[PDB]
RNA sequence: UGGAGAGUUUGAUCCUGGCUCAGGGUGAACGCUGGCGGCGUGCCUAAGACAUGCAAGUCGUGCGGGCCGCGGGAUUUUACUCCGUGGUCAGCGGCGGACGGGUGAGUAACGCGUGGGUGACCUACCCGGAAGAGGGGGACAACCCGGGGAAACUCGGGCUAAUCCCCCAUGUGGACCCGCCCCUUGGGGUGUGUCCAAAGGGCUUUGCCCGCUUCCGGAUGGGCCCGCGUCCCAUCAGCUAGUUGGUGGGGUAAUGGCCCACCAAGGCGACGACGGGUAGCCGGUCUGAGAGGAUGGCCGGCCACAGGGGCACUGAGACACGGGCCCCACUCCUACGGGAGGCAGCAGUUAGGAAUCUUCCGCAAUGGGCGCAAGCCUGACGGAGCGACGCCGCUUGGAGGAAGAAGCCCUUCGGGGUGUAAACUCCUGAACCCGGGACGAAACCCCCGACGAGGGGACUGACGGUACCGGGGUAAUAGCGCCGGCCAACUCCGUGCCAGCAGCCGCGGUAAUACGGAGGGCGCGAGCGUUACCCGGAUUCACUGGGCGUAAAGGGCGUGUAGGCGGCCUGGGGCGUCCCAUGUGAAAGA
């Protein structure tokens, strides 16, 4: 069955086109503790449709660029910014670990 | 393989009676009756105090000694028997008992391991009726063991099973003495053998 | 050290040549259609992609441009044209349109 | 092509072939689509040709062809015997 | 059904802790030694270079010739010409040359593994089903006549067949545009319009066989995409312009910045981007009590490569190991203009190296390509050969045989040891000789039947005069390592911190069980040792299963970012987690 992923909208900068961030969570092979872990994916939003902070279904899709893959099935809520306030300190943290 | 040497001379050093000559093994000395003592130079200054190893050494050393089979070949057997579903211990035993060149032996055919081994090589043993020239061929029960009846005729089998007119033989055997032929009962118990032989000593020396 | 299925290779030159050719015609031709309804031709334009069509059809018929490449370039074909016409007026007379 | 055919097991002067339909083009002794019976031509044992009749009857439905002596083995299992 | 530890720091002790040994393994190599067989296995190094032979063809039942024959005819005049047939050689045309076989160079990636997607696709030969093949026309090799080149070869001119190419027809049908319906990414259905088929051959000749064409399905094989997984270095921290997305093209079988134009300004990264190193991945293999570690040779699956680098053509399929073009490096021929070539196919040579095989036999089997078949091709393969490289089986005898030869060794001079060992008696009879002698092979095919089912018949064995069976028959090979402790096995000489041993601890300075020899002893045995490498023990990277006051180890202290962790009660949800069913988990291996 096509893959359905469940994430969060944290780019509408491109046309026709979001960024989601889906987490994922599972034990850990060799230490146990469960862990979590996520991936951007760049999901067909053709109606320029879903915004900033909608958490949306993606659907395993017929190829529309390199790397868009995915369709954006559905939106599960709307507002959650706390989400994409998360993923933006995380990237702004990076500045201060260079040199 | 197989040994090929002084013999009636573990008889000794092994400290007890193996019959490996079995003929005379029986009669003033296994060479055992004259000096029961370890050979050479040194065999009767006073007794080393031996090591937790030296002691499980000898112990395999004289079962694997007792039938003559080679050290590889025991240690496949062992390993065998290891594996092998029930108590490890024994199974072994029953496993080197059913070597035919053993099973001829302990029917009489001859009067040691290391003439019946020959008997074996030689054609003159059969199984079954269709003949068997391999010592480490696996004797299953139910199988009859024949003197080849063109064997039958020699001057040694004809001593040999004569020597067997009067004699009784083991509980999971059994000898039709007239017509020169064994059956194989079933597997020895570790109750029907009486080997000078700690065998849970032996495992252990296939620990470390 | 002398193959002589390198006929195989003569025969090859043969062929290519003889596809070369057929396509030839078929890019030409179209470019000739499409060309024409840019211009407004009801006659003339479709006259000639009817041609073409057919043409491509044939080219499909063995080797050269099996299959739905054929397809493919009827499509192409007489959806430019078609679009074309009606980009200036004039509609009708003759022609592979279903109108 | 797909195709009924023998395939080399067992081991040397100790031939057992497997009796399995394979694409044409696949190695001898290579990956095949099913077993479907074996043969053992020096009849060692009484279990010496065995096949599975209704499985040949659907690979020859959807068109498998045999080898030759792969027929063979397949009609002395009575695969094309009828009424 | 599974888990052993020991030596070594001190005068002694307990503890930390490293080093070391005992076990298992190997595509090994090296030393001493070496009898037989079966089954495995054998360039790990230079993906260096390669002499020679062989490794892919086949079809005359698609077609017309050339050359060498033979035989019939027309004329009764011998020239000229028609027909039939046998060699043989290519040519046109098909199907195969994309499989099979080789290697691991590159590749850290949708390459591989695993589970999914394709409404985004392709599939020659095979099977099933529906419907067809009616007219015309053409050319290019062969062959013939010329020219250029040393050679490779090559340029022109003329003739000609076909299942070669084209045109018109028929349109079961299918393709495309537009519409409408169902369905939902480009999936079905339908209506105008337009467009698109074909090839003949054989005959046991009016009726069958091999083919051809369109289309719908099947089967097998493949492309593309996606989730998850997949080594080392952070003393590599920022990276990115087809870059990220878009709209419209192009290209493909098909999606896609795959490619292009135009617009937008984006994408990626401490959950490690980018860079560097290393590396084919897996099924498995070895090891381990297990968790784990290590590994990917043989066999099977996938990938990638074919002197190095580009690239396309042809085709169902290749961007093609034994096809093509160009650049480069090499080797060869050259009449100096130009040409030929590519063992990581089987053998084999040479180089490198500690080291790795026969220029064998056969298409008999299996499997593959073409063929209606008979058949042909097949260094795939089935065998044999070399190497104790590995595993397994077997031999070098068996029973007698002294209070116990000789020699050698010890000796408190009584004796003690090698030792039932030898001698010697009988017995058996590896080798070797004679006789017979396989299975592996019943199909294709032919006959009967009906070219079906079924029945009958014949041909065929490289291995091989081998295996195996019967008869005869000779007492017929033993080596290597070790004996201070760990670790099984002790004595005499020699030697004197020398010569030497040595895995660790340590032996040797004139009484050495530790060096060298000898007697004797322990261990294993056609082997035994050594070196290298992997796991073990090592709970010594500690998830299972470790630690940090003085043994190595708390950051000089805070603040607080990400992150990790989170009191008590109730309700929803059901992501984690748990349960049932089910699909998957190929074969090999276990
Ligand atoms: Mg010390
Ligand atoms: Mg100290
Ligand atoms: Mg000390
Ligand atoms: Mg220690
Ligand atoms: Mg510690
Ligand atoms: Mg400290």
């Amino acid at each position: 069955p096509k893959k359905v992923l469940t994430g969060v909208v944290v780019s509408d900068k491109m046309q026709k086109t979001v960024t989601v961030l889906v987490e994922r969570q599972f034990p850990h092979p060799l230490y146990g503790k469960v862990i979590k872990r996520s991936k951007k994916y760049l999901a067909h939003d053709p109606e320029e449709k879903y915004k900033l902070g909608d958490v949306v279904e993606i659907i395993e899709s017929r190829p529309i660029s390199k790397r868009k893959r995915f369709r954006v099935l559905r939106l599960v809520e709307s507002g959650r910014m706390d989400l994409v306030e998360k993923y933006l300190i995380r990237r702004q943290n990076y500045e201060s670990l260079s040199k | 393989g197989r040994y090929i040497g002084p013999v009636c001379r573990l008889c000794r050093r092994e400290g007890v009676k193996l019959y490996l000559k079995g003929e005379r093994c029986y009669s003033p000395k296994c060479a055992m009756e004259r000096r029961p003592y370890p050979p050479g130079q040194h065999g009767q200054k006073r007794a080393r105090r031996p090591s937790d190893y030296a002691v499980r050494l000898r112990e395999k050393q004289k079962l694997r000694r007792i039938y003559g089979i080679s050290e590889r070949q025991f240690r496949n057997l062992f390993e065998e028997a290891s594996k092998k579903k029930g108590v490890t211990g024994s199974v072994f035993l029953g496993l080197l008992e059913s070597r035919l060149d053993n099973v001829v032996y302990r029917l009489g055919f001859a009067v040691s391991r290391r003439q019946a081994r020959q008997l074996v090589r030689h054609g003159h043993i059969t199984v079954n009726g269709r003949r068997v020239d391999l010592p480490s061929y696996r004797v299953r029960p139910g199988d009859e063991i024949a003197v080849a009846e063109k064997s039958r005729n020699l001057e040694l089998i004809r001593q040999n099973l004569e020597a067997m007119k009067g004699r009784k033989v083991g509980p999971w055997l059994s000898l039709d003495v007239e017509g020169m032929k064994g059956k194989f009962l079933r597997l020895p118990d570790r109750e029907d053998l009486a080997l000078p032989v700690n065998e849970q000593l032996v495992i252990e020396f296939y620990s470390r | 050290r002398n193959l002589s299925a390198l006929k195989r290779h003569r025969q090859s030159l043969k062929r290519r040549l003889r596809n070369k050719a057929k396509k030839s015609a078929i890019k030409t031709l179209s470019k000739k259609a499409i060309q024409l309804a840019q211009e407004g031709k009801a006659e003339e334009a479709l006259k000639i992609m009817r041609k073409a069509e057919s043409l491509i059809d044939k080219a499909a018929k063995g080797s050269t441009l099996h299959k739905n490449a054929a397809a493919r370039r009827k499509s192409r074909l007489m959806r430019k044209v078609r679009q074309l016409l009606e980009a200036a007026g004039a509609p009708l007379i003759g022609g592979g349109l279903s109108a | 092509m797909v195709k009924i055919r023998l395939a080399r097991f067992g081991s040397k002067h100790n031939p057992h072939y497997r009796i399995v339909v394979t694409d044409a083009r696949r190695k001898r002794d290579g990956k095949y689509i099913e077993k479907i019976g074996y043969y053992d031509p020096r009849k060692t044992t009484p279990d010496w040709l065995k096949v599975d009749v209704e499985r040949a009857r659907y690979w020859l439905s959807v068109g498998a062809q045999p080898t030759d002596t792969a027929r063979r083995l397949l009609r002395q299992a009575g695969v094309f015997r009828q009424e």
